[PDB]
C-alpha cells in the first residue's frame, strides 16, 4: 500500500 | 489538497 499527505511545505509519501 | 500528495506518491511509487 502506498499513500501520502501534505506535510509542511512538501509532499510526504508513506508505503506500508 | 492532501489528495495531491497521495496522488503524487502513487505516480512515483507506481
Amino acid at each position: 500500500e502506498v499513500t501520502g499527505h501534505i506535510e509542511g511545505p512538501t509532499v510526504t509519501v508513506h508505503c506500508k | 489538497d492532501d489528495k495531491d500528495c497521495d496522488e503524487y506518491c502513487k505516480k512515483t511509487k507506481e
